[PDB]
């Protein structure tokens, strides 16, 4: 699951295609812009655990038992963020482990 | 077309002046600054158009009478 | 340098009028003539209602009837003042010195009031 | 890294110089609004007033007096109750 | 105490009595500017009282900058005269100072820390948001801002009595958490 | 005081072209409904930061506090909650630099600020000066330093 | 068989669909406004968790 | 003047060919009808730039 | 129905008393006369805009100025127009500004 699907499930996904809807009512010809979104590369963290002091820690399996937490680890994805406004130039800004 | 429907606007504020008259085009195009060419002309073809539609009445002789109840 | 933008600017008006004078229907020799005569002419008060109280609170006016002296005309990007100065980036423009013309693109001025 | 600490957001910096430059809507004279607004309308009969608005490039309550002095709100059944420019 | 604090800015707000026409006083006045995209009013200055006034279209007029009572009287007058010069049947009606704010020193390091402790139902110390702390008097309605470095800024001020009283109040205040 | 319909079975519940259940339910007030959506952002904004479910339900006490009281009717939702959020860390002793929760909200630093005044003044109640000691724990765990760098670094500012 | 890898990665599926719906939506938002949303914003995280 | 007239008419002759004889490029790919309707669009735009010339010459 | 900046300047009086011969002389209508000043005045926009590209600096001192309708009126004294190449002195200089 961890290593294969969770990956392959972040792939199949579509990518994310976003307009404005003839908006400033202008022109437009194809003023919009359009907004793509690609997720990728998903990552995942050892389990840890973020105190109320807002400091990562790691969480041993007993101490969840005792505290009654749970035993979770954070996921993290890259996701490219593409812009076209038809000005003749189009910026793929890269985010990184989201 | 849209200095016609302006045109209109004057001949109502002219019935709130009350002292409503047989007119014409020309003077009132004058009055209220604006030429007499062809242009004139092309928007009095849109002015018959609205003779035929002048709910605000608009007709060719002694006219402008616009309120279909009017007395004072 | 100038004249020579000069010369460039009247290429540009005549061909940017010869279509208009198309349009208008009037013969072309019109431009020829207008060319000729511009290049000839070239080259305890507790009522206190009353403000007459005080007087010659004001400067002289005249500047600004007569315009005599030198005058820059031109476009503003930005314009900036902060509690004594005034600050102008000002674009491409022209200015009017002591007769002689002056041609720029990017001015940058500080001033004091 | 993420969720790291900015004083404001990039987009809504933007979004409010954009907003700063371009000002608020001036109220024009009389005169020169109804002159447009009888041009619009010679484009074509109806006008939504999101849209006149934007043509006219006046305040919304400036131009809703000027337009209820002449124009009349009709129901119609295009979408919904919109303004008439033709003043009768 | 011996010290007394002096007046930095005074606003005065006066009703000329008439409508006018703000693309006129643009025009034909010789400090003002008038951009009604940016702000409604016409802003003009003039340098002898060192005074920026706004004028409005009701005929309401408010005046800043002023050091003195007496300049701010002055100065929104000399407004009024020169919108009456331009045609306008401007008159002096209502004159009224709306704020005043004055500015001092107390020539030692103040411990802010100890200061909003001791009196947290007036005082408002966040230094993320601005260095200084905001002291609200009550008994005169005036807003204090204290620095580290001594300096104390008053404002909220109707008459210059309310400044000096509220400075008398804080300086004993201020003198308990001396650095 | 309500209820809600769903689908059910497969007859007489769909008609002429897919009535669905008659309707769409349409149940509350905006005196409820605005607390609610604020109570989402709220979570929302915790769960970036990963705050605890106390600071979470502080905030929300806070926010119902000030909603109710009214003089922030003006100021708009979101500022009022990164507000309130940013008040309940400082009242349980964690606080959170404002630059920290506009990370997470929306509203900027500025407006997150002034609505903290109006929401201090509102509650007649008042917030512990914060002190260097508060941020050493989450700085250097994110910056992750040592036990002992952390330490010094508390030591030093105190 | 199904053990606990195919029933969570059916889980997931659904809710990451619903993720990205979320981050359509809000985008959809700000985009109609003009302004340049940002995607840390948009994920909301509490979904998957 | 006769002569004018004369010249007036093929000019109503070649406006007539330019927008007929591609009234037909449309088609393969109303052309009057698209520059009237173009020249429809300016007008408004046209006086909310000219009324500004108005006032900047009573400014300046 | 444009800008008109350059009008009230050597150019632009140069063209209007031009224009004014013709007018007397019956040879132009003043239709033909405005419609010339307009076309001049795209024309000459379009030619600074493009053909310039030199920088410029000055300072000075500020008696007067106004603003209407993105109108700067500035009035100068004492202004001096320094110039990588050149430096120019003069006592008094009114600058209008639009946008």
């Amino acid at each position: 699951f961890i290593q294969m699907s969770v990956q392959r499930i972040v792939e199949d996904a579509p990518p994310i295609d976003l307009q404005a809807e003839a908006q400033h009512a202008s022109g437009e010809v194809e003023e919009p812009p359009r907004y793509l979104l690609k997720f990728e590369q998903i990552y995942l963290s050892k389990p840890t655990h973020w105190e109320r002091d807002g400091a990562p820690s790691p969480m041993m399996p007993n101490e969840a038992r005792l505290r009654n937490l749970t035993y979770s680890a954070p996921l993290y994805v890259d996701i490219t963020k593409t812009v076209i406004k038809e000005g003749e130039e189009q910026l793929q800004t890269q985010h990184q482990k989201t | 077309f849209g200095v016609l429907a302006k045109i209109v606007n004057y001949m109502k504020t002219r019935h709130q002046r009350g002292d409503t008259h047989p007119l014409t085009l020309d003077e009132i195009l004058d009055e209220t600054q604006h030429l007499d060419i062809g242009l004139k002309q092309k928007q009095w073809l849109m002015t018959e158009a609205l003779v035929n539609n002048p709910k605000i009445e608009v007709i060719d002789g002694k006219y402008a009478f616009k309120p279909k109840y009017n007395v004072r | 340098t100038v004249p020579k933008l000069y010369r460039s600017v009247i290429e540009d008006v005549i061909n940017d009028v010869r279509d208009i004078f198309l349009d208008d229907g009037v013969d072309e020799q019109v431009l020829m003539e207008l060319k000729t005569l511009w290049e000839n002419k070239l080259m305890g008060q507790v009522e206190e209602e009353p403000l007459n109280s005080e007087d010659d609170v004001s400067d002289e006016e005249g500047q600004e009837l007569f315009d005599t002296e030198n005058v820059v005309v031109c476009q503003y990007d930005k314009i900036h003042r902060s509690k004594n100065k005034w600050k102008f980036h000002l674009k491409d423009g022209i200015m009017n010195l002591n007769g002689r013309d002056y041609i720029f693109s990017k001015a940058i001025g500080d001033a004091e009031w | 890294t993420n969720y790291k600490p900015v004083a404001n957001h990039q987009y809504n910096i933007e979004y409010e110089r954009k907003k700063k430059e371009d000002g608020k809507r001036a109220r024009a004279d009389k005169q020169h609004v109804l002159d447009m607004l009888f041009s619009a309308f010679e484009k074509h009969q109806y006008y939504n007033l999101k849209d006149l608005v934007d043509i006219t490039k006046q305040p919304v309550v400036y131009l809703k007096e000027i337009l209820k002095e002449i124009g009349v709100q009709n129901v119609k059944g295009i979408h919904k109750n919109t303004w008439e420019l033709k003043p009768e | 105490s011996g010290i007394v604090p002096q007046l930095q800015n005074i606003v005065s707000t006066v009703n000329l009595g008439c409508k006018l026409d703000l693309k006129t006083i643009a025009l034909r006045a010789r400090n003002a500017e008038y951009n009604p995209k940016r702000f409604a009013a016409v802003i003009m200055r003039i340098r002898e009282p060192r005074t920026t006034a706004l004028i409005f279209s009701s005929g309401k007029m408010v005046c800043t900058g002023a050091k003195s009572e007496e300049q701010s009287r002055l100065a929104a007058r000399k407004y009024a005269r020169v919108v009456q010069k331009l045609g306008f049947p401007a008159k002096f009606l209502d004159f009224k100072i709306q704020n005043m704010v004055g500015s001092c020193d107390v020539k030692f390091p103040i411990r802010l820390e100890g200061l909003v402790l001791t009196h947290q139902q007036f005082s408002s110390y966040e230094p993320e948001l601005f260095p200084g702390l905001i002291y609200r008097m009550i008994k005169p309605r005036i807003v204090l801002l204290i620095f580290v470095s001594g300096k104390v800024v008053l404002t909220g001020a109707k008459v210059r009595a309310e400044i000096y009283e509220a400075f008398e109040n804080i300086y004993p205040i201020l003198k308990g958490f001396r650095k | 005081l309500s209820t809600m319909i769903g689908k059910g079975t497969g007859a007489a519940s769909f008609d002429e072209f897919g009535n669905s259940k008659y309707q769409n339910r349409r149940t509350m007030s905006s005196s409820d409904r605005a607390m609610m959506n604020a109570f989402k952002e709220i979570t929302t904004m915790a769960d970036r930061i990963n705050l605890p479910r106390n600071i979470v339900d502080r905030t929300n006490n806070l926010f119902k506090q000030v909603y109710e009281q009214k003089s922030l009717k003006g100021r708009a939702n979101d500022a009022i909650a990164s507000a309130c959020l940013y008040i309940a860390c400082r009242q349980e002793g964690v606080p959170r630099t404002f630059k920290e929760i506009c990370a997470v909200s929306r509203i900027s630093k500025k407006e997150i600020g002034r609505c903290f005044k109006l929401i201090l003044k509102a509650l007649e109640t008042s917030v512990d000066l914060i002190t260097t000691g508060d941020f050493m724990s989450r700085f250097c765990s994110n910056l992750c330093l040592p036990k002992q760098v952390q330490m010094a670094a508390t030591h030093i500012a105190r | 068989l199904d053990l606990a890898g195919p029933l969570l990665a059916f889980l997931f599926r659904g809710m990451f669909k619903n993720l990205l719906k979320e981050v359509r939506i809000y985008a959809q938002k700000f985009i109609d406004r003009g302004k340049d949303f940002n995607l840390e914003l948009a994920i909301k995280t509490r979904i998957i968790s | 003047a006769q002569l004018k007239f004369f010249e007036q008419l093929d000019q109503i002759e070649k406006q007539r060919k330019d927008e007929q004889e591609r009234e037909i490029l449309m088609r393969a790919a109303q052309l009057r009808l698209k520059q009237k309707a173009k020249e429809m669009q300016q007008q408004e735009l046209a006086q909310m730039r000219q009324r500004d010339a108005n006032l900047t010459a009573l400014a300046a | 129905m444009a800008y008109q900046l350059y009008r009230n300047t050597t150019l632009g009086n140069s063209l209007q008393e031009s224009l004014d011969e013709l007018i007397q002389s019956q040879q132009i209508t003043p239709q033909l006369a405005l419609q010339v000043l307009l076309q001049f005045d795209k024309a000459i926009n379009a030619a600074l805009a493009q053909r310039v590209r030199n920088r410029v600096n000055f300072r000075g001192s500020l008696n007067t100025y106004r603003f209407c309708d993105n109108v700067w009126t500035f009035v100068l004294n004492d202004v001096e127009f320094r110039e990588v190449t050149e430096l120019i002195k003069v006592d008094k200089v009114k600058i209008v500004a639009c946008d």
